């Protein structure tokens, strides 16, 4: 039965945005799940829902990999993804029992789809990352989840001077492995770094005579450790032949516990030397370092040469308060990477790891700007905005695609119904009046917590990247489709 | 686990087991026959129309089964023609001797007729026979080939199997001598390529083993270079070249010098072994492992291509033609000890790039290999069944002129004769010997019901003209040609065969009709 | 019997039946794994993944996977038709009482009534050879359908159509190099004839090499002893050790004498190659390459035209290759490096620009068979008009070849043409266009006339193919009734399925 | 619509297996059980055997219809109209058409097969022995089914040369079947006499000629004729006696008021007393009693009679006229026979058989033939049967699936395949292979030659003109006709609903 496949895949898909309906907003509820290894979790943050999920239904798994893509695309929306594709999915039965073929529902919402993107264009906000105003007021609004806001003004500009140096106008996509985060205990928001090098986890140096650092110095990239079976010196001072020779005044050793990352005597043999040692450096960690340093690593100790080393303004140890922080500035070779760290201050670890989750996403409000110049409304106004031109110009369509234009402007009001009902508001008052004020009045026009009614968002400073509603009305398109399409199940072997 | 059962009533319980078997092979028999599935103990899919693999394959419990398939196997040993023929025709001998049993004929009463019946059948198919090699040698091979084509021009390779019956009659005509009066089939090997097409197929005068020449820089063929012993192969384990095991070396190196001096040492066995081939007389070197490379480029002076990884088997059909020996050191080897022949070439056929080695004689060979290609592993299987069987065909139209006109002709004809013979016996005899013709119509009647004609006028219309006009063959029209006329199709048995047939057959009845208990013990 | 033997194939058909067309619908492939969540509409993968039971269905699956190597298209075709042909006859065996064979020797003559078809409708274009080119874009408007590059489609066809006409010649299909390049929208790829390697040459060498002589060394170059590999390094002290590799090193040093020899610019390497042979390669300005693998080896072997060279006994008595231009590049975000003008080459690389590691798989069976068809177009020019056309053509004469022909034999070929009337149903119900409405309207086209129409799937009517530019080859449509005959031809002579002892 | 069209598919699967010469039968069980019936009359079948489905109740309602209007082609409508049905499966389930395309494609391609019908009809006006000809050729079609396949030929002589004698009104009133216990069936025999079953008198002329006949429907057996509640409370039997006896000379002077018309014969419906009768005799008038209305019904209008219910003044009433009345015994029954009728085109076939087991069907056989050869003398057009119409109707519907649209296209092949049905059940059920008898005859009738058709009796193909198989024009457009008005009924029915049983 090849129709109950598909009216199966529905009914099934359905259940899970039912799942996800009740989380989008700021004053939205949170959802329980008891994992399989017994620990039971508690949020509101959609994508660590499906995360954590592990939904069985292979169909329903669909709709997780598009919450990734959503968070690998733009790195906002993976609510907003999910429940509009159940939307889509909803209007498709609809479609369904009104007796529509699968192949004719799907094209023709990528033909919708392909004016709706235009139609989010039409609403765009022209900015540019020129405008140094106006990126800090794009960040206050992701800020408005800070846990302690009266710090947003100092990470405003920190995750625009990370980009801002990295990339500006003229770039395209930025690698957010790029600016990586590196997060130390303690501190306020008052002391937040821009670390144009590396930073490291590991630190320097504990015996005494120790360089420390070194100033106008070689780094050295090694994953080949140097571990010996007057032999025990004599072993490192040979392998001293090949430390000098590469003229290398810095060594990071990646961690391996078969051989020893630096030997123990090594830390007296590279303070004759004036290298700075660093040991049990993280192979996690070497995959940050090993790129960004544009050398390459040594498997053999032989081949520890000169070509391998980065050439760095300086490699320092930062030690306040017994943090040591291996950092490099300027590494300047000319095969590196633009290569960023924020070094994140807080009042407790339970701070500062929810700190790097905010910088986080503000880097990912960044990058939509990159990808996609230009801001639209919060508030649900994209999403009205839309319903408004779609269904105005669904009027001059005809044949099929009138029937299935207008199921999919009822689909676009999933978003607006959803955001008034998590916020306490009647869905008819609300949704009606987003329609006289998207139909008379602004675009910019939509809903407003703060005001507890509908209100000019743009007056209200509710703010998000274009790129979220782009992608949403993209992936959901290709979700639907991808869902829409599927005519049986079979077990593989 | 044993089974009781008292009276003639356990006979019953034996008959009825054989019409399973019979319910199986029976739509099998002719040229328009349908195909079995065979599952595979491992789950290859296996599709012939063979009643000899239909049987081999064929699993049943019940032991009568397993008594019909082992006699079944002295018609595939011996003759190797109509082992469908075999079983169909025990079928309906034990399905009349149902019949004979409920009306009250004694066992042995039954047996003791099919035989004198059969004494009665195979004197009156004598009285029909006639001679495919009459008159001129050339007439002899034009309608050995004739009849050959009937057996390869009902499988796969029906559309140009002509080129398999070329390779065919030319074949057992260089297999065959006059003088000897028999043919050795083991002097022919099947073998062939996976792939290719049937005009790919080849008629090859000597041995080919799917072997390739180890060395590109080596000759791809090997002559006696004008009066030498012809061409030698060595047939060793080990390889030309100073020793070196094939498992574990542990040679302790104390020094450079000891190092290095295993290469002296090598360069010395490299042209001891290498010298050791020309002087023990080998023209090639075939070894169970590899030789070294610079032994290989010292072999080359000497024109002496080699060949790695073989096994001893597939020499051994070499050395039984060349007579080579496996002699167990290159230091006993002789010019005879190495088997001779007269030229080894390599040859590539078309986009085939296995190019594989062929041995001959430059004269009539003891032995050929004749060369097979087809366009699925699976019908190159089937194909080489077919050339199989097609030189069985010949090896029994050489050791036996007469012949029989077929297609179920001859059962008919023997069918009318036992009729005659009813009205003789005016005894208790007259019940079973005019059963014996109700079986042999089951036969043509089979042959009829595979190719889609009427079951029962059918054969009243072989009778009809078989009767009132002739005897004349008057076959059945499974081929799709006109009307019936063997002689003018030229399909064409065996005498011998035939007989074999009919006398197996009776021979079951006698197998069958005198199992009294199946006494199945258990095992501890 | 028949009742438990040829059911088998009407399963296999419900497998692939909604995979047909350029609208077809996905299937959902998940094992006992969890982790092998697959969908696609490709037959090949949905032939070869399903697990079957009936030995049948077996049958059918090994008839699809000889298709699948010997042509590289129509996979989905030859199980479409080979299981229609099946079904009618089960319903001529049930409900007609027909023999066995007699269905087996209609679908024989109603094969040869649809070869003549195919026939009577070849049209060619050796003469203006501008058609002939437009003819190839039009063979891959739709060869290149039925995949998710549907949307890119107009650029991969100027893609492959070049390519084809880049071999100008003799159809050697490993000519064609294929790379998988991430990033970017399909537009982004190119046709390149720089035959991209990942690696580069030399430890310092200049990165263009014009008038290069390439020598390929094939075995393992890293302590490279001249053929005294075996020997131990088993001493009393570690400092005799260090020697023995020394002696190694005057080894490794007579190999690359030997290799040098040839008096080369260029060297090419199977396997890695110590720092002491790469550096005497560096030394001796020889542009070195190495860790190259089988299609590394493979291809240099076409592309440059040397040998293995397993001997370097002399400069000569072997084949030494030539490239007009080696150029190490930075292109596709990674060190690439390309031989242009190989030793007399007529070849070309495909270079995909992909978004991501499931889309360049897909793009990878894409283009692959792609070029596969078209380098049947080369040998054979005469073309087949598309858009169900064809189908209904070999319907019309099918059913003319039933006005003359006996009665057990006509309940047959009347059925085969029905079945050939399948395909083209087929098509439009996975393209959601009325089933009944739009077969049947091609029927009174191709009855009355109107040779040249066929299904306009994407506007949803029928129009003249010739028009729409729909083209098939003569080849790849022959082999689907060739290949179907065949297949029915087996089935059809299944009446039992024994069972020898299971392991 | 699956269960709406598929319910009545059960009644094409009782009577498939009757059509046919060669036909077999069905087995009937009262619920009783012990009054079994083995019949292939269809219509006995379809009205005997209980259906449940709502769908049947409708096509055996259809069936009944024909019985009654033509009284053949109960099987040939029954089964065209079932595998219309069988094909209209197919056109729904694997093909998804909707039930209104189906009609009218149906009706579409009715048009056509009665073209065809018309076009192939051949008439003899002329020659009318050529007539008397192809009237034996039919007759030899419609006395099939029993056992008279065995004495066929003698039965189709008594019946055309009845139809052949009528010369006139094809009432088949005129024409009067008597069933007589012993005999063979070829010991039948047609007689002119429109034979009376029953002898009544006592002393009265047995043999009258010029004879003026006058049926009675009144009462001149004894009084109080109509009277009810009326007693005799008499002190005399003279005084209740004499109410009778004044009746009874009542009827003496009605006897004598009858025996003013001239008449010289007089039957009555009820019983006449002894005395009223015996005043007859010497009047010289014949006295019938007791004769029932199915018989003097049709001697009212073949002896050309009149009722005359009241006798109360003479010179009132009409007469009939007979040239002999005498009484036949024959079968050890006696009989009265009349000759010389008004409206002397009368006859009566009489049956001579060896039990009326026998010849139950044997009479109802003659009675259908009987109006088949009645309206071949108004529609004298005859087409070759033996499957040659069916075949040659295919051959159009084929034509006009060469002209059609999209949606009628898959109709139109339906109602061709249903036509190619007919042929192929009439081939299983002379137990030949039908799949080739079918094919011969499709590959015959479309390679040209519009004259072949099936043998029954040598399981070939022949020329029904040589081989004498024959039907009407009038037959066969009843066939289709009715078959499309069957499917237009039946295609139309989407839903059952049932009002609560009583």
């Amino acid at each position: 039965k090849p129709q109950e496949v598909r009216k199966a895949n529905i009914i099934a898909a359905r259940s899970v945005a039912d799942a996800i309906r009740t989380s989008l907003g700021p004053k939205g509820m949170d959802k329980m799940i008891k994992t399989s290894r017994g620990e039971i979790i508690i949020s509101n943050d959609g994508h660590t829902i499906l995360k954590q999920m592990a939904i069985l239904h292979p169909v329903a798994r669909m709709l997780v990999e598009v919450s990734a893509a959503q968070d690998s695309e733009a790195g906002d929306g993976t609510t907003s993804v999910v429940i509009l594709t159940g939307a889509l999915l909803g209007a498709a039965e609809r479609l369904l029992n009104k007796g529509i073929h699968p192949t004719i529902i799907a094209d023709s919402f990528q033909s919708a789809a392909k004016r709706s993107v235009d139609i989010l264009l039409e609403m765009c906000h022209k900015v540019s990352l020129s405008d140094r105003e106006q990126l800090v007021r794009a960040a206050s609004t992701s800020l408005s989840s800070k846990i302690v806001s009266q710090y947003s003004s100092f990470l405003a500009p920190l995750a625009v001077d990370s980009v801002l140096k990295i990339s500006d106008e003229n770039s395209k996509n930025v690698d957010l492995n790029d600016i990586r985060l590196v997060k130390k205990v303690g501190g306020t928001i008052d002391d937040t770094e821009m670390i144009d090098g590396v930073v490291l986890t590991q630190t320097a140096i504990k015996s005494a005579g120790g360089p420390t650092r070194k100033e106008k110095a070689k780094i050295g990239l090694i994953q080949f450790q140097i571990s010996p079976p007057k032999e025990e010196r004599a072993y490192l001072l040979n392998i001293c032949k090949k430390i000098k020779k590469a003229k290398c005044n810095v060594l990071l050793i990646q961690k391996s516990i078969l051989r020893d990352a630096v030997n123990d005597l090594a830390l007296h043999f590279l303070s004759k030397l004036n290298i700075m040692v660093v040991k049990d450096i993280e192979r996690e960690e070497i995959e940050f370092l090993s790129k960004g340093l544009g050398c390459k690593p040594i498997a053999d100790i032989e081949l520890f040469t000169e070509d391998r080393l980065g050439s760095a303004d300086l490699v320092e140890e930062i030690d306040s308060d017994g943090s040591k922080i291996v950092r490099v500035t300027g590494i300047r070779n000319n095969n590196a990477r633009p290569t960023v760290s924020v070094v994140i201050r807080g009042a407790n670890n339970m701070i500062i790891d929810e700190t790097e989750r905010s910088l986080h996403d503000a880097l990912c409000v960044i990058r939509c700007l990159v990808k996609e110049r230009g801001l639209i409304a919060g508030g649900g106004a994209p999403e009205i905005e839309i319903s408004r031109r779609l269904s105005k110009e669904a009027r001059s369509m005809e044949g099929v695609q009138a029937f299935i234009w207008q199921e999919f402007a009822s689909a676009l009001e999933v978003i607006p119904t959803t955001l008034a009902e998590n916020a306490g508001l009647n869905s008819i008052k609300v949704v009606t009046e987003l329609r006289s004020k998207h139909e008379n009045g602004e675009l910019n026009d939509g809903i407003s917590v703060r005001r507890s009614g509908t209100t000019n968002t743009y007056e209200e400073h509710i703010l998000q990247p274009v790129l979220v509603s782009t992608s949403a009305i993209t992936l959901a398109s290709e979700c639907v489709k991808s869902i829409l399409r599927i005519d049986d199940i079979a077990f593989s072997r | 686990n044993k089974k009781r059962q008292h009276g003639l009533e356990a006979k019953k319980s034996h008959i009825l087991a054989a019409r399973s078997v019979a319910s199986i092979i029976k739509t099998s028999l002719g040229p328009r026959g349908l195909d079995k599935i065979l599952i595979s103990p491992d789950g290859e899919i296996t599709i012939t129309n063979d009643g000899a693999t239909i049987l081999s394959q064929m699993e049943l419990d019940n032991e009568i089964a397993k008594l019909l398939v082992q006699l079944s196997k002295s018609q595939d040993d011996e003759i190797g023609d109509g082992t469908t023929g075999v079983v169909v025709l025990a079928s309906a001998l034990l399905d009349q001797a149902l019949e004979l049993i409920q009306k009250g004929i004694h066992p042995i009463k039954i047996a003791n007729g099919f035989d004198e019946a059969a004494k009665l059948a195979i004197s009156k198919l004598e009285e029909t026979c006639d001679d495919i090699s009459a008159s001129n040698d050339e007439l002899f091979r034009d309608f050995l080939l004739r009849a050959a084509k009937t057996s390869l021009g009902s499988k796969i390779v029906s559309k140009d199997h002509d080129r398999f019956a070329e390779m065919a009659v030319e074949a057992v005509i260089n297999v065959m001598d006059k003088d000897r009066k028999d043919v050795d089939f083991d002097l022919i090997k099947m073998q062939g390529r996976v792939g290719g097409s049937i005009s790919d197929s080849k008629l090859i005068n000597g041995v080919i083993l799917d072997k390739d020449f180890s060395h590109p820089q080596m000759p791809k063929c090997v002559l006696p270079k004008e009066g030498s012993d012809g061409v030698k192969l060595a047939i060793l384990t080990c390889p030309f070249e100073p020793p070196k095991p094939k498992t574990k070396h542990k040679l302790d190196i104390s020094s450079v010098e000891e190092y290095q001096k295993l290469q002296t040492y090598e360069q010395d066995k490299f042209k001891e072994m290498i010298d050791d081939v020309k002087k023990a007389g080998a023209d090639v070197v075939i070894c169970q492992w590899g030789f070294d490379d610079e032994a290989n480029h010292l072999l080359l002076q000497n024109d002496l291509p080699a060949v790695r990884w073989v096994g001893g088997q597939e020499l051994e059909h070499i050395a039984i033609s060349t007579n080579g020996r496996i002699v167990p050191r290159f230091q006993d080897l002789s010019k005879d000890k190495l088997g001779t022949c007269s030229r080894i070439y390599e040859q590539e056929f078309g986009t085939t790039k296995d190019r594989m080695l062929i041995i001959e004689q430059s004269k009539e060979t003891k032995t050929v290999t004749c060369f097979v290609r087809g366009s699925n592993k699976m019908i190159v299987d089937e194909a080489e069944r077919a050339l199989h069987d097609s030189l069985c065909v010949v090896r029994n139209l050489v050791k036996d002129s007469r012949v029989v006109y077929g297609g179920g002709a001859a059962e008919v004809t023997m069918s009318l004769a036992v009729s005659e013979e009813a009205d003789k016996q005016r005894g208790i005899d007259q019940y079973a010997f005019r059963g014996f013709a109700q079986a042999l119509d089951t036969i043509p009647m089979t042959l009829a019901e595979n190719s889609g004609l009427d079951p029962i006028g059918t054969l009243s219309t072989l009778k009809s003209k078989q009767l009132k006009e002739k005897i004349s063959n008057i076959g059945v029209d499974c081929l799709g040609y006109g009307s019936n006329d063997m002689k003018e199709l030229f399909v064409v048995d065996p005498f011998i065969g035939k007989k074999q047939q009919i006398l197996l057959a009776t021979q079951l009845c006698r197998m069958i009709l005198k199992i009294d208990n199946v006494i199945i013990s258990g095992k501890d | 019997a028949r009742l438990s033997a040829f059911v088998g194939a009407i399963a296999v058909g419900d497998l692939v039946k909604s995979t047909l067309g350029p609208k077809g619908m996905d299937k959902l492939l998940q094992s006992a794994s969890s982790n092998t969540c697959m969908v696609t509409n490709d037959g090949a993968t949905i032939l070869k993944s399903i697990p079957l039971d009936n030995p049948a269905a077996k049958v059918l699956v090994n008839i699809s996977k000889v298709q699948d190597d010997e042509v590289g298209d129509g996979t989905t075709s030859v199980t479409v038709l080979s299981a229609e042909l099946l079904r009618e006859a089960e319903k001529l065996i049930d409900q007609s009482k027909i023999h066995p064979q007699t269905i087996i020797e209609g679908y024989r003559l109603a094969s040869a009534a649809a070869l003549d078809a195919l026939t009577k409708a070849a049209v060619d274009n050796s003469h203006d050879k501008t058609m002939f080119r437009e003819d190839l874009i039009h063979i891959a408007k739709t060869t290149l359908s039925s995949k998710i590059l549907s949307q890119d489609k107009d650029h991969f066809a100027e893609l492959a159509t070049n390519a084809i006409l880049r071999l100008k010649g003799s159809t050697n299909l490993e000519h064609i190099q294929i790379i998988k390049i991430l990033g970017g929208k399909l537009s982004d790829s190119f046709l390149d004839e720089g035959f991209i390697l990942a690696k580069k040459f030399g430890n310092n060498q200049p990165k263009r090499i014009e008038n290069a002589k390439i020598l390929i060394a094939n075995t393992t170059l890293d302590t490279d002893k001249v053929k005294i590999f075996g020997t131990k390094f088993k001493v009393d002290s570690t400092a005799k050790l260090a020697q023995l590799e020394k002696a190694e090193r005057e080894k490794m040093k007579n190999k690359i004498a030997k290799i040098s020899k040839f008096g080369i610019n260029t060297f090419i390497n199977r396997q890695l190659i110590y720092d002491y042979p790469e550096q005497l390669f560096t030394d001796l300005g020889i542009n070195s390459i190495e860790h190259a693998d089988f299609e590394g080896v493979e291809r240099l072997a076409l592309v440059t035209g040397g040998e293995v060279v397993s001997t370097f006994d002399e400069p000569s008595k072997c084949k030494l290759g030539e490239c007009d231009v080696i150029e190490e590049i930075m292109l596709g975000e990674q060190p690439f490096l390309k031989f242009s003008g190989c030793k007399a080459g007529e070849a070309c690389t495909i270079v995909l620009r992909g978004a991501t590691d499931q889309t360049l798989d897909e793009a990878e069976r894409s283009l692959h068979d792609a070029l596969s068809v078209l380098s049947q177009t080369t040998k054979e020019t005469r073309t087949v008009l598309g858009g169900g056309c064809a189908e209904m053509v070999m319907s019309k004469a099918v059913d003319t070849e039933a006005q003359n022909i006996d009665g057990k034999k006509s309940l047959a070929v009347e059925a085969f043409a029905r079945a050939l009337r399948q395909l083209p149903t087929i098509l439009a119900d996975n393209a959601g266009f009325d089933s009944s409405e739009l077969v049947s309207k091609l029927r009174s086209s191709i009855y009355n006339g109107i040779s040249t129409s066929g299904l306009d799937l994407n506007n949803g009517t029928i129009a003249d193919m010739r028009q729409l530019g729909i083209v098939e080859s003569y080849k790849l449509k022959r082999a689907v009734v060739s290949s179907a005959s065949e297949a029915a031809e087996v089935l059809l002579r299944v009446d039992n399925i024994i069972r020898a002892r299971p392991r």
